[PDB]
């Protein structure tokens, strides 16, 4: 079967270079032709270029002549990606792709390797209790996560007990760090008569914090 | 270079229904399309090559069709796996270029949601900032305006939104709004409040505290 | 021996179409027989010759067949900032031929083809095609596995190596009995010659209309070379295909060369990865040795035997002259793990520029004694030069030096009586093998019927 | 005593001769009842049989045309004599063999045509400079050897038709050196450009208005013209009463029948002449390249001397060719054929360096042995081939013609000519079987039991349907 494998997720600073691979599982990288696009939320998928694995001879999109460069080694059966002089806007999802018959088409996808460019430095989250304000039959607890790098966070509530009931928000960057925050809710009966805790892991780190929901 | 323009950008549907995707190119390209899908969180998994044929291991209820710069993709009654992110890709000249995307998402019934507001921590007060909280929970349709006023005026500088994608069980859409002020900043005002703009109300659902009261 | 000469059954095609450049036996679904006949002249719509193929029902009386159609249409196709580009026009559709299970190969090794990228090509030159059809479905599908995107620059600086432009794919043709079509191409790597093998299946899988460039990807093509005895040699003239190394999973590979290591002729046995087992090589220069192979157990030990023929060969005569004839060559294969010898028995023509050995059909076993026979081609010799085919009988000991029928033309002057060959299917269901005849000069194919021994 | 003309007990005057050479009959009426017919002729006079009588007849040979070996080839109008005798009569008894002479000479100042068939494909380019001063340079030479010398010229590359000629891009077939940064002929297969005359000049002037196509496989289609331009005589015009021959120059390998069908080409060389008022081969598309035993037996027909003039890196496969045709030289050419010259002069040395005796028409009941004397009068028996000949030498061969029995057709004729030269010796043979006093025989003769047979020679022999 066909299987593209790429590299874990990469982690590095502006100004610096980082190489992508891409490997062939199932097949020969030889057979077709190898593209990379990138995939960014706002700006959408970009088609980088193409490589032929049986002469290296590549094609590039003119945005992207000068960062990406396209090489391959029938050896390892690997194809790779070179980004050069890294920026803030080169943090993106980057997939490798190849067709299936027809010979300029783009259908098998790897699974995408996640890069992230930033100066920010190993840094431990703020865990901070939301209680609200001084009624009804349901109460809303919060728990917020400020100013940690680099992602991801692991978050839950009573240690995994308290699971229904439960919205935990994605990142969000705020000046080079992360900052996330979840919601809880249920019965005005249960709080504060049951304790709530919030716990939040931060493995980069190696930080397990928990904070005790208080009313005021 | 080609234009790929996708409509719609995205759409409610349900269940069995037959919905169609449509892309429009800024020229012809003769068939030269393929049609994308990413499931949610996941990578990319090719559905048409060439116009109409599917690729191995696609289900028949999908279809492609169209000619010259307007084609179309096709999905006669929908399933479960079916919602997810669609994109069409040109080929016909070299860079190949892509469609905006377009989402499909369950339908349901309106639902308005649930404010609730957060005054700043003990702890967060005493490191030098100060950050209020807005919740927005279980509404529908997602399509919602936030709007922060201090002491009754409009706020705009330092909010952090956030938002959830379609929810498993109830399929309903979520929101986090947080607004963070200094500490010195935050303490020269006694009104926070958040209004939640949505269509399931012409007058907007408020939610609000007073520094020092409670 | 016991082929029938007296009742014989015609099929014609049209005028000057050169219908019976090739043929092939062809059983449907149902096993009844039907034969298979390419036509590589045959007027296409634009009123040019493309070529054309005829599936013809078993009839005693003969007469026309039906066509089996395919597009005849020129393609084109702007993808990738390029253009892909067919051209159908005398591309000798049909000039070969081969069935298997109930699907027909048709190949035009001549269509040729080419790529356009603003100001540069890749040049016209001929790729060849096959065209395969599934005549009881309608199904249809191409195969081209030379077609390239690759500019002319690009060859002349990388020096020509891996230069599929001239392939001519579809210029021999076979099928294994697992379903793997074999494709000659003379023309592969700038004249040395390549071979292409991909499942039938596959093929039909991974083909759809229009895309003009894609991919088979369990295809497997033969390998460039350096060596200079393999340029000009055309390997992949004729093909063939056998049991060679005692192993009955794998299937080998004959590949004709006549041309091999300047203009010497070669046959090469192969395995299915294209590596060389054997290699036989010519007697006389510009015989052509390779011209044609045949296989099949003549001797009657289970174990496949080889047959090639050099139709160029010049005999030794009275004072020192020399006299164009041809010559057939029989290779016994050995028992267990060994190599193929010496030829066990050499057969030579007789009539002067009759090229005796440029047809070998194996027969099956045609008197039923219980030794395969063979039938060879003479396409211009007899005593009136109007073509032969002579029917050897297998024996203990190899073949018969001396042919026990032969068959003489019934066309006119000039119909290359003989230059297609195929027999060892039974098509009147009597019991007995039967041959058919190709004579393209004349534009039709003879059928000759098996019967008892008298 | 008794001989085997005795022992043998014959029957009539015709069975007495088929006894032995050397048996006679006597057609005497007064002879001993007990005396036999048919002894030697010595026994037979001894015992008194009439002279006249006497059927003995003697095989021999004696000629009837017997000119003498020119001196010089030069002058006359074909009236030069190369071999001897041209013509001598033949008379054999049964079982019996006679012997005679020919004497052949590589004649001085013979007549030549030289017909220059040039590859032009690219790499030729250079070639075709280094020889625009060939046809005088050339005339000086041969000068020396003859003062009748004709030279012609023709081009071949290949077969115009694809894959071996580029078709694309439209201009390329105008000019197929068009991606290059040249100008060069469009494709041809062959081309005549220069009939043979002796205005050796006319060769240069032609010469430096020829230039080089350009085609895409290596193997070119020498073998198409070397066909050409010996089976049009009147087109090269070669001339009856010359030595041909046919330079073949190259730096490649060659196509040879059966190539072209990689271009849909199947119809077999028909070997005719086909090249029209516009100097072109006019079937090179669509006729295949020929074959080997077809070349041969052309350059035979035509008496064509083909001359392979190949550069280092073709030798040896052109050695390999020349062997498969019989006749053949080969020289080393040059890069940049700037030794052509001197090839050319030395192939017709070693044209010319050979006598090799050919027999036409020999009946089935005639066999013939020979020795021969080349050199300095050495004979070598069982030979008919001499080789290592200057201009101007002479050889001379031993003939003996042994008949088996008596065949049918009592006068048959068969020539004796060497290989490429225009006289022959024509060997009229009459089989002496019968007697003189057969043609007066008496049927029905009252002497052989009343009437039921014939009379003749003297004896009686029993008529016909007995
Ligand atoms: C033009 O024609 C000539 C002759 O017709 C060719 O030259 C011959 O080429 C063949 C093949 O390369 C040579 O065959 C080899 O002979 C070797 C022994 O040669 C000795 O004996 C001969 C006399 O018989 C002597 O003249 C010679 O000098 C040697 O003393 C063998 O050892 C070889 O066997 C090995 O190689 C072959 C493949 O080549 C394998 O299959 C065998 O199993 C084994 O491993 C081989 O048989 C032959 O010797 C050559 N003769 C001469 C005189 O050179 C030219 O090749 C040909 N040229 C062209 C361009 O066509
Ligand atoms: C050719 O030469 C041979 C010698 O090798 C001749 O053979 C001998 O001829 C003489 C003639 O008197 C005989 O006495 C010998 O018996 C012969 N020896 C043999 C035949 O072995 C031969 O006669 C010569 N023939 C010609 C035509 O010149
Ligand atoms: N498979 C391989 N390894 C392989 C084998 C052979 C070749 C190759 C390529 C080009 C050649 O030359 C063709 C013309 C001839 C000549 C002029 C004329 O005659 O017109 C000229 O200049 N070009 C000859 C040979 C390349 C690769
Ligand atoms: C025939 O041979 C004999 C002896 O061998 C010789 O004397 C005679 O001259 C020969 N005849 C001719 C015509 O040479
Ligand atoms: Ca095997
Ligand atoms: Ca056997
Ligand atoms: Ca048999
Ligand atoms: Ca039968
Ligand atoms: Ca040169
Ligand atoms: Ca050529
Ligand atoms: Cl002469
Ligand atoms: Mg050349």
């Amino acid at each position: 079967e066909v299987q593209l494998q790429q590299s874990g997720a990469e982690l590095v600073k502006p100004g610096a270079s980082v190489k992508l691979s891409c490997t062939a599982s199932g097949f020969n990288i030889k057979d077709t032709y190898v593209h990379w696009v990138k995939q960014r939320p706002e700006q959408g998928l970009e088609w980088i270029g193409r490589i032929d694995p049986a002469n290296g001879y590549t094609k590039y999109d003119p945005k992207f002549q000068g960062k990406a460069t396209i090489t391959a080694d029938t050896s390892s059966n690997t194809a790779y990606l070179q980004l050069s002089s890294l920026t803030s806007e080169d943090t993106a999802v980057y997939y490798c792709v190849r067709p299936l018959y027809d010979y300029y088409a783009m259908d098998y996808w790897g699974q995408g390797t996640s890069v992230t460019v930033s100066s920010a430095k190993t840094t431990a989250p703020s865990v901070y209790p939301l209680a609200p304000v001084c009624t009804g039959s349901s109460v809303t607890l919060g728990c917020l996560v400020k100013g940690y790098f680099p992602e991801p966070v692991t978050l839950t509530w009573n240690s995994g007990s308290l699971s229904s009931g439960v919205h935990t928000f994605p990142a969000v960057l705020q000046s080079d760090l992360y900052t996330l925050s979840s919601s809880v809710t249920v019965t005005s009966s249960t709080w504060p008569s049951q304790s709530i805790t919030c716990n939040v892991a931060h493995p980069a780190s190696s930080t397990k914090v928990d904070k005790k929901i208080e009313p005021r | 270079d080609i234009l790929m323009t996708q409509s719609p950008s995205s759409m409610s549907v349900s269940l069995g229904d037959t919905v169609s995707i449509t892309c429009h190119a800024s020229q012809g390209i003769s068939s030269n399309i393929g049609w994308l899908q990413q499931k949610p969180g996941k990578s990319f998994m090719g559905l048409i090559y060439y116009g109409t044929n599917l690729v191995d291991g696609v289900p028949s209820r999908f279809s492609g069709s169209g000619s010259g710069a307007d084609y179309s993709l096709t999905i006669s009654s929908l399933d479960s796996e079916d919602f997810a992110d669609y994109y069409c890709v040109q080929y016909a000249q070299l860079p190949y270029t892509f469609g905006g995307g377009t989402k499909l998402e369950i339908k349901r019934a309106d639902a308005a949601p649930t404010v609730s507001i957060f005054p700043p921590s003990s702890e967060q007060l005493t490191s030098g900032g100060a950050s209020v909280v807005c919740f927005l929970n279980n509404f529908y349709p997602k399509d919602i305006n936030v709007k922060w006023k201090i002491d009754g005026s409009e706020r705009q500088n330092g909010v952090l939104n956030s938002w959830t994608d379609q929810d498993s069980k109830d399929s309903t859409y979520s929101m986090s709004s947080t607004l963070t002020l200094t500490k010195d900043e935050y303490e020269r005002h006694n009104s926070y409040t958040c209004e939640a703009t949505h269509k399931t109300s012409t007058s907007p659902i408020v939610k609000s505290f007073n520094r020092n009261e409670c | 021996l016991n082929l029938d000469p007296v009742q014989l059954t015609f099929y014609a095609g049209p005028n000057g179409s050169q219908f019976g450049f090739s043929l092939d036996f062809h059983k449907d679904s149902h096993g009844r027989v039907a034969i298979v006949v390419g036509a590589p002249r045959t007027l296409g719509p634009s009123q040019e010759e493309t070529g054309g193929v005829f599936l013809c029902p078993w009839r005693a009386e003969g007469g026309q067949c039906p066509s089996l159609l395919f597009d005849l249409r020129d393609e084109t196709r702007n993808v990738g900032s390029q253009t892909l580009q067919t051209f159908k026009a005398r591309q000798g559709l049909g000039a070969s031929v081969v069935s298997w299970s109930d699907v027909i190969v048709a190949c035009a090794p001549w269509q040729h083809w080419n790529v356009l990228e603003k100001t540069e090509e890749a040049e016209k030159t001929p790729v060849g095609s096959c065209f395969l059809a599934q005549p009881e479905s309608g199904r249809r599908a191409e195969y081209s596995p030379c077609r390239g995107n690759t500019l002319s620059r690009i060859y002349v600086e990388n020096d020509f190596s891996w230069d599929k432009r001239y392939c001519e794919a579809g210029f021999s043709s076979v099928v294994t009995q697992a379903g793997e079509l074999v494709l000659g191409a003379p023309g592969g790597y700038y004249f040395l010659g390549l071979l292409a093998q991909a499942p039938v299946a596959d093929i039909f899988s991974s083909y759809r209309p229009g895309i003009l460039l894609w991919h088979v990807s369990s295809q497997s093509l033969s390998f460039d070379s350096s060596n200079p005895e393999y340029f000009d040699g055309y390997w992949g003239y004729s093909v063939a295909v056998g049991e060679f190394d005692g192993d009955l999973n794998t299937t080998e590979y004959v590949v004709g060369a006549p041309t091999w290591s300047w203009t010497l002729g070669a046959v090469e046995i192969l395995d299915s990865y294209y590596q060389r087992l054997h290699r036989l090589r010519g007697e006389q220069m510009a015989s052509y040795f390779g011209h044609s192979v045949a296989v099949t157990d003549v001797n009657g030990d289970g174990r496949h035997d080889l047959l090639v023929g050099a139709p160029l060969y010049m005999e030794s005569r009275a004072d020192r002259k020399l006299a164009e004839v041809g010559r057939v060559y029989l290779f016994l294969q050995p028992r267990g793990p060994h190599a193929l010898g010496a030829p066990s028995l050499l057969l030579t023509g007789t009539q002067l520029y009759g090229r005796f050995g440029s047809a070998i059909a194996p027969l099956g076993d045609l008197d039923r004694d219980g030794y395969n026979d063979i039938a060879v081609a003479a396409p211009y010799g007899g005593p009136s030069g109007r073509g032969q085919v002579l029917v050897f009988l297998g024996q203990s000991e190899g073949l018969r030096s001396r042919p026990s029928q032969v068959l003489d033309s019934p066309f006119p002057t000039g119909s290359a009586f003989g230059f297609s060959l195929r027999g060892a299917v039974d098509i009147d269901d009597n019991g007995y093998p039967d041959l058919i005849v190709g004579a393209y000069g004349a534009n039709q194919v003879a059928v000759y019927r098996a019967q008892p021994v008298v | 005593g008794p001989n085997i003309c005795t022992t043998r007990g014959v029957s009539s005057c015709q069975q007495c001769l088929a006894v032995s050479p050397m048996c006679a009959w006597c057609s005497d009426e007064a002879l001993p009842l007990g005396s036999p017919r048919c002894d030697l002729k010595e026994n037979l006079l001894k015992d008194n049989c009439a002279p006249e009588s006497i059927e003995f007849p003697v095989s021999e040979a004696r000629v009837l045309e017997d000119r003498p070996l020119s001196d010089k080839g030069s002058g006359d109008s074909s009236q030069v004599t190369q071999v001897s005798p041209q013509r001598i009569a033949l008379r054999l008894r049964p079982d019996d063999s006679k012997n005679f002479s020919i004497q052949v000479r590589q004649v001085e100042d013979y007549p030549v045509d030289i017909y220059y068939l040039m590859d032009l494909s690219y790499s030729m380019k250079d070639d075709l400079w280094s020889i625009q001063n060939l046809g005088t340079k050339l005339a000086t030479q041969m000068r020396k050897l003859t003062s009748n010398l004709r030279i012609g010229f023709g081009a071949f590359v290949d077969k115009p038709v694809s894959p071996y000629m580029y078709i694309s891009p439209p201009e390329a077939l105008e000019n197929p050196c068009y991606d290059m940064k040249t100008t060069c002929l469009p494709m041809f297969g062959y081309k005549h450009v220069l009939t043979l005359t002796d205005q050796v000049t006319r060769f240069n002037e032609e010469v430096k208005k020829q230039s080089v196509s350009r085609n895409r496989d290596a193997p070119e289609g020498g073998f198409d013209a070397i066909m050409q331009a010996t089976v049009c005589d009147e087109k090269i015009g070669w001339r009856n009463d010359a030595s041909h021959l046919l330079v073949f120059t190259t730096d490649a390998k060659t196509h040879i029948a059966l190539d072209g069908r990689l271009a849909g080409i199947v119809q077999p060389n028909d070997g005719q002449c086909h090249v029209g008022s516009d100097n072109h081969y006019s079937a090179s598309t669509t006729m295949d390249y020929p074959s080997l035993g077809l070349m041969t037996e052309k350059l035979s027909q035509k008496n064509i001397n083909l001359i392979f003039a190949v550069t280092e890196n073709v030798v040896n496969l052109y050695q390999n060719y020349s062997e498969l045709i019989p006749g053949t030289t080969v020289g080393v050419l040059s890069m940049d054929s700037s030794n052509v010259l001197q090839l050319i002069v030395d192939a017709y040395g070693k044209i010319r360096s050979k006598v090799e005796l050919e027999v036409r028409d020999l009946p089935e009941e005639l066999s013939l042995s020979f020795n021969a004397t080349c050199l300095n009068n050495e004979v070598i028996p069982g030979l008919k081939s001499c080789m290592g000949l200057k201009i101007g030498d002479t050889v001379s061969f031993s003939i003996e013609a042994k008949v088996r029995g008596c065949p049918q057709e009592k006068e048959k004729s068969f020539t004796i000519k060497p290989v490429g030269f225009k006289d022959s010796l024509i060997v009229q043979v009459t089989f002496d079987c019968d007697c003189a006093c057969q043609a007066q025989a008496e049927p029905n003769s009252h002497r052989c039991n009343n009437g039921n047979g014939t009379f003749e020679c003297g004896v009686c022999r029993c008529g016909p349907g007995w």
